[PDB]
């Protein structure tokens, strides 16, 4: 009924520490408290019993050791290593592999996290509002160019379109059928997606018959398009994505943000 | 078990017959609690749609699911801790929000069933026949009863009828729908609704979705539509062995008005809604929710606004209480239609021995 | 007579009309004040010397105003009062100009059988008198009100809006030893904000507040002691039109459970027109403040009314500056300041 | 903020109303008995205008007459009306240019494009406009918006698009798409020059069209400077925004209250229906603004004026209105309809969401389901119609008729079907 999957990889995007042979992505002490400490705390808070961490080809026992020693844990965590990983796919290929182990509804939570939010309320929202998928976006750093853009609603709070700025045509484009049902659609500049994902019971059917997703974003939320043609078989409650906004200073790490997180932590 | 007490709102000098709050947002739940019960509790806490009849059905379904999920342990027998579990569940329900007479009856029946089958029969074969029998019971003491109610209504209700109601009683909705589309007639159906809930509104919506001419009504002026109105059903919940109706909202007022102006008021019921417990006023046993339901400026339900309202302790003493369940009278609801077909509420327990 | 001279002769007639029609004006008292001011303006600049003609003109003016708005009556009433004031004076004057007693103040059979001065100054004074009356009704109601409230008694108050009623309540509350608890219905469509304001005011003084849903009166009435209203319009056979929402059902409940019903009243607020049907006098309300969005409105039919009418079968006393009077009697009071001729203008 | 002057656009979108307009024009027409410019005039009065400019062109004489008959040619009000002359069927730029040539205004002025029925208090808006102006010099005009009637699925012809701001509230873009009638275009392209200067963005498509502007002393000069502009919404404001004058901003404002501009038949019908419901509060028939109207609110959602006569045994529905001087025999099964002042009826009218205008004579027997009858257009015997039908001026409909959906009916004594002279779609006679 209640399970969580913990994504782990390798520091491909980070610049100046991660290229050393014995230090992993999961175990990174950047601001005193460890990177997977916070995740573990979150999991504990979330009342989730059985949690399994997905591990890459690099580091197989180090993560296990981390899970075991130093740390409160008191839970039956299991560290599993599937073989189909190439990175050129971060976690989609792992997700595709682990599917008969999912008995209920699963939650996706990467190893690299910075958190300050009240966490119960996301879970509760996921449970209540009869929704298949829900994600999170949080404010840009407020302390003293080309960026990223997301779609939002404010009355129900829904998501529709999620595309960035790296690989697209120069002018901004909107579809016709993707407005005539669900009229009001607001676009925001400031928001940073924390990459936290929730998944319902009926999702396992698609990843064993026809894969398309890249970096866990492509064929997940945007294939909600039940308009124009109707040519991809849907699994029945309609295919609908959701999103919620929060205020506190905590976000994703991808670029030069680690050094800023250091500055943040001591408060 | 969890967290109890430590909550806002005063004891209230006016009306304190039952306690007022509980568990809404989940943390540190026991490692044996079935999720269906939890979800139901979450629903009921902020529920719009259900009231009396469907709730019981839902509960039954949940119980059936639990039974399906349950198997006889190696150490403890089939009747060892089941009863305890049931009791715990009931206590949780009570903590969440007080319950109905039908529910109690169902619980009693379950208990009886527990006793009936001896702890020696094959375990797989036991629950096989159990779930069948429960299903049968559900069919008979709800669906069959509903059918019977419908048929009762059919013989009595005239060629072309204007029907005025209050609430969200599913039976009545079904009846209305039947009249609209199945047997086919002219139906001017008027529904009334209060401030905190939107039951009436929901019913109207449903009727629209089936295609009916509806009038949407409120408290401030009922009379303006009567002064014409010919036939009226009330929001049935529970009958006592006096001959009254423990029911929802200012239905009593409406009934009084009906009594004053020409026509009797009538009610349909299920032959398991009846109690054997009794009371006689809107002070006896009050059903309460939080005074937070009326802070927001109306229109919709989830809004979040800034204005003036939001004082339960801030200003110099401010109590903003209400009621959900009140007393409907006796001399006026002459009509009752059940699983035993006919009778008066003056004949308050003439089917309670017949069962 | 139409509005042909009455535009440049007097300044703000059009503005007054606008206020009436489009409801720029707020408060019955305020309306009355405005009417008085208009009358003053009419008097001051314009000259007549001929009296009956003038009276007729005034009647016509009043009539037109009344016809402009079929549920605001204060304006009409003030005018009627002024007419009455004038008429008696005129009658007195006639008897001096030319140069029998009745069993009481007025006879009945005189209607079937055949029966320069400082008058302008007197007329001026009349308006001033009226103004003063309007100002200090409460200083005349005050010591008639604190004659019927006791200790350990629950007091119901639907439709609490006016500055009069509030003041009355405050005066009672000043004698804090007199024990009374206040139940206040919110009043669904329009009264809500006003009710809240009233509650706040009560709290300010230290008066015990209980906020009531309108559906829930049957559950409270058996515990309710005395009920006070603060009406807008008072009528012939005893009933009232009160400032919006939840009064009819309440009254019915009271009748059923037998409950005492006070009403704060004023004779200038009292109308001598008889209400005969629900089909006319009851004023309806806006669906705008019920449900947003208009595509569900295609099939359903929302029914709502602002201000409501009361049958006299229920209320029992009218606490005025003069005194508390019986509903099946108040006609006499009205006639002690109004006529049978000044009705259908 | 005292002393105000306004420019009003009546006569704009004829032929858009296709069955009507031949002798009597577009803006003069009634809603439920009452003409449409009257509401605009009332609004103007409420605002506090002292100098009124109005445009007349097509069927202009009658409009002028009606204006004269209205109570504003008399100097009792703070304002007077004057007529601007222009050629038959024109755009809005020419008129602007003409006005500029004439040259009167000193400060802030108003332009009301189209036909607007607004119940909204505007003093506060004016104050806000003033405050905004006091912020910075290079600032022009104010624009109004509102949350739509539920979901835009019945309102098909208007697909208005707006891209706005939170902090200062500023728009750039506008777009139109048909969709469920003919599925074609699926692409819109957006301005990428200036974005991080503003930061906050709110994009909305489900907003009600009104077409109103509070304007400062810049617009006519601008029009003079760039004479390529044709309309204000489609080209002008957008052009101004797109680096025309460096640093020149405009204003956006939201109000949840009911305010709709009319343009089509179904929209008009919807507006009528809304009015029938108590959606409008500073505008109801019992208040009687004209001082010659004597309508009052009644039970079961029916409107009535003084003196209405009917014959015995009846059956009535909801959201209806019956005017003064209506002489009705036995019948009328009334559901959702307008009938104007003075309507003589023989016997029986089965009414299911119908419509009847000023002064109509209906003969014997008619089954009517969602259709409109115009002024003086007399109905003979046996009238049977279907959905969305529209009848024009002076249509002397005679004996025996059958028509279905979308069948438009003429007005002239030129292009369309159902002729005004003897028998319509049972004989070809007329001009």
């Amino acid at each position: 009924s209640i399970q969580a999957f913990v994504f782990c990889g390798k520091g491909s995007n980070l610049a100046p520490m991660q290229h050393s042979t014995r230090l992993p992505k999961a175990l990174l002490p950047i601001g005193n408290r460890p990177m997977i400490e916070y995740v573990l705390d979150w999991c504990d808070q979330a009342d989730f019993k059985e949690i399994s961490v997905v591990a890459p080809v690099d580091e197989i026992e180090l993560i296990e050791s981390g899970l075991t020693s130093f740390l409160n844990s008191n839970h039956s965590h299991h560290l599993q290593d599937p073989k189909k990983i190439n990175f050129i796919s971060t976690g989609e290929s792992l997700q595709k592999e682990l599917l008969p182990r999912i008995n209920g509804d699963f939650v996706i939570l990467p190893c690299d996290f910075v958190t300050d939010i009240p966490p119960q309320v996301l879970v509760d929202q996921f449970r209540n509002r009869d929704d298949n998928n829900l994600a999170m976006t949080i404010y840009y750093k407020n302390s003293l160019k080309q960026q990223q853009f997301f779609t939002v609603y404010s009355e129900i709070l829904l998501d529709v379109y999620s595309q960035r700025d790296v690989t697209k045509t120069k002018y901004l484009q909107i579809r016709s059928h993707l407005l005539w049902n669900y009229p009001n659609l607001t676009v925001s500049t400031k928001l940073l997606n924390s990459f936290i994902y929730f998944c319902s019971f009926e999702l396992c059917q698609l990843l064993k018959l026809g894969p398309q997703s890249m970096s866990r974003q492509a064929s997940f939320k945007d294939p909600f398009t039940g308009n124009q043609q109707q040519q991809n078989p849907p699994t029945t409650i309609f295919i609908l994505p959701n999103e919620t906004l929060f205020i506190r200073a905590n976000n994703l790490n991808a670029y030069m943000d680690a050094n800023r997180f250091v500055l943040k932590i001591k408060s | 078990p969890g967290i109890s007490s430590v909550i806002p709102t005063v004891l209230e000098q006016s009306f304190d017959n039952s306690s007022l709050i509980s568990v809404k947002e989940l943390l540190l739940n026991k490692d044996l609690i079935h999720p269906s019960i939890l979800l139901l509790t979450s629903h009921l806490a902020h529920y719009k749609i259900v009231g009396s009849i469907p709730r019981c059905i839902a509960m039954l379904e949940v119980f059936q699911i639990v039974i399906k999920d349950y198997q006889t342990p190696k150490g403890t027998t089939l009747s060892r801790n089941l009863t305890s579990y049931l009791s715990h569940q009931i206590d949780l329900l009570k903590k969440a929000r007080p319950l109905s007479v039908t529910m109690g009856n169902a619980i009693r029946w379950l208990k009886q069933e527990i006793s009936l089958i001896d702890p020696s029969t094959p375990d797989k074969a036991a629950k096989k026949d159990l779930c069948e029998k429960i299903g049968q019971f559900a069919k008979e003491k709800i669906e069959l009863a509903d059918q019977l109610i419908i048929d009762n209504a059919s013989t009595q209700i005239e060629e072309s009828t204007t029907i005025v109601t209050y609430g969200s009683s599913k039976v009545l909705t079904e009846l209305l729908l039947h009249n609209a589309i199945s047997l086919k007639k002219n139906i001017k159906v008027i529904v009334v609704d209060s401030r905190p809930l939107f039951e009436g509104r929901k019913m109207a919506e449903t009727l629209r979705n089936a295609g009916v001419n509806v009038m949407y009504a409120l408290i401030t002026s009922l009379d303006t539509i009567f002064n014409d109105v010919d036939y009226v059903f009330l929001g049935a919940h529970s009958i006592l062995s006096n001959g009254f109706l423990y029911s929802r909202a200012g239905t009593a007022m409406l009934a009084m008005s009906a009594k004053r102006r020409n026509i009797p008021v009538l009610v349909c019921c299920e032959s398991l809604k009846f109690s054997q417990r009794v009371q006689l006023d809107s002070v006896t046993f009050n059903e309460l929710a939080d005074p937070n339901d009326l802070v927001n400026i109306d229109y919709e339900n989830p809004v979040e606004r800034r204005g003036n309202k939001g004082a339960l302790l801030n200003q110099f003493i401010k109590e903003r209480k209400f009621e959900k369940k009140k007393l409907a009278m006796e001399n006026k609801p002459k009509g009752n239609k059940i699983g035993g077909k006919k009778g008066s509420e003056g004949e308050s327990k003439d089917a309670s021995n017949e069962e | 007579h139409p509005n042909a001279a009455t535009s440049d002769v007097n300044v703000t007639i059009d503005t007054f009309v606008a206020k009436l029609k489009r409801r720029q004006v707020q408060g019955s008292y305020a309306i009355a004040l405005e009417t008085l001011q208009l009358l003053m303006r009419f008097i001051s600049a314009a000259r007549w010397n001929h009296v009956n003609d003038l009276i007729e003109q005034i009647r016509d003016l009043g009539n037109s105003l009344e016809k402009a708005h079929p549920t605001a009556f204060s304006c009409g009433n003030v005018i009627r009062r002024i007419l009455a004031v004038l008429r008696d004076e005129v009658e007195e004057d006639t008897m001096s100009t030319t140069v029998v007693a009745e069993p009481l103040i007025s006879s009945m059979f005189n209607l079937l059988q055949k029966p320069k001065t400082d008058y302008r100054q007197v007329a001026i004074q009349g308006i001033k008198d009226l103004i003063d009356e309007i100002k200090n009704i409460d200083e005349g109601i005050q010591q008639i009100a604190i004659d019927l409230i006791h200790d350990h008694e629950i007091l119901l108050t639907p439709t609490p809006d006016s500055k009069t009623v509030l003041k009355f309540l405050i005066t009672a509350r000043e004698r804090s030893n007199r024990t009374f608890t206040v139940l206040v219905t919110e009043g669904f469509p329009n009264n809500t904000k006003n009710a809240h304001e009233f509650a706040k005011k009560l709290a300010q003084h230290n008066i015990e507040t209980l906020v009531v849903p309108d559906s829930a009166v049957f559950a409270l009435m058996s515990r309710v002691g005395k009920v006070i209203i603060g009406t807008k319009a008072v009528f012939v056979n005893g009933g009232t039109i009160s400032s919006n929402s939840g009064v009819s059902s309440v009254c019915e409940c009271a009748r059923e459970f037998r409950t005492p019903v006070f009403a704060v009243a004023g004779l200038y607020k009292l109308s001598p027109l008889y209400p005969f049907d629900v089909e006319k006098f009851v004023e309806f309300g806006g669906s705008q403040r019920i449900l947003p969005r208009m595509d569900p409105r295609k099939r359903l039919d929302t029914v709502n009314q602002i201000t409501d009418y009361v049958p006299p079968e229920n209320i029992d006393i009218y606490i005025t500056n003069v005194g508390g009077f019986n509903p099946s009697f108040i006609y006499r009071i009205a006639w002690d300041n109004y006529k049978q001729i000044d009705v259908h203008l | 903020e005292d002393r105000l002057q306004a420019v009003v656009l009546t006569d704009s979108y004829e032929t858009r109303f296709m069955p009507l307009t031949a002798v009597k024009p577009r803006c003069l027409l009634p809603l439920a008995n009452v003409p449409l410019i009257e509401y605009t005039l009332e609004f103007l009065a409420k605002a506090g205008v002292h100098e009124v400019f109005l445009i007349c062109s097509s069927h202009a004489n009658q409009i002028n007459d009606y204006i004269e008959n209205s109570k504003w040619n008399l100097p009792w009000s703070p304002f007077k009306i004057t007529t601007i002359m222009s050629p038959e069927a024109r755009c809005t730029g020419d008129v602007m240019r003409d006005l500029d040539n004439r040259g009167i205004i000193t400060g802030d002025f108003i332009l009301v494009s189209g036909d607007v029925l607004t119940n909204i208090d505007f003093s506060k808006m004016l104050e806000f406009h003033k405050k905004m102006h006091l912020q910075d010099k290079d600032h022009i005009s104010t624009m109004c918006l509102s949350k739509a009637s539920t979901y835009p699925k019945t309102r098909t012809i208007e697909p208005a698009a707006f891209v706005l701001d939170k902090s200062t509230s500023r728009c750039i873009y506008y777009q139109d798409l048909p969709l469920p009638s003919s599925r074609e275009k699926t692409s819109i392209q957006i301005d990428p020059e200036l974005l991080d200067n503003v930061d906050e963005f709110v994009i909305r498509n489900d907003l009600i069209d009104c077409r109103i502007d509070i304007c400062t002393s810049h617009v006519p000069l601008i029009f003079q400077e760039n004479f390529d502009y044709q309309s204000l919404r489609t080209d002008f404001v957008k052009g101004v925004i797109s680096s025309d004058i460096l640093g020149k901003h405009i204003y956006a404002y939201l109000t949840d209250e009911y305010a709709v501009r009319v343009e089509s038949w179904q929209t008009y019908d919807t507006i009528s229906q809304d009015f029938l419901g108590r959606w409008c509060y500073p505008l109801v028939l019992d208040s009687n603004i004209q001082d010659d109207q004597t309508y009052s609110y009644e039970s079961r959602h029916i409107y009535k004026e003084k003196d209405v006569v009917l014959a015995q045994s009846c059956k009535i529905g909801k959201c209806t209105a019956i005017g003064s001087g209506t002489k009705i025999g036995e019948g009328t099964k009334i559901e959702n309809s307008v009938i104007g002042r003075n309507c003589q009826i023989g016997e029986n009218i089965r009414i299911k969401n119908s419509f009847i205008w000023d002064d109509c004579i209906i003969g014997n027997n008619s089954i009517i389901d969602h259709s409109l009858i115009a002024s003086n257009a007399t109905l003979g015997s046996n009238v049977r119609l279907n959905d969305g039908c529209i009848i024009g001026f002076n249509v002397k409909i005679d004996d025996n008729m059958d028509l279905d959906r979308n069948t438009k009916i003429s007005a002239s004594p030129q292009d369309l079907d159902d002729q005004t002279l003897a028998v319509s779609i049972v004989g070809d006679k007329g001009v």
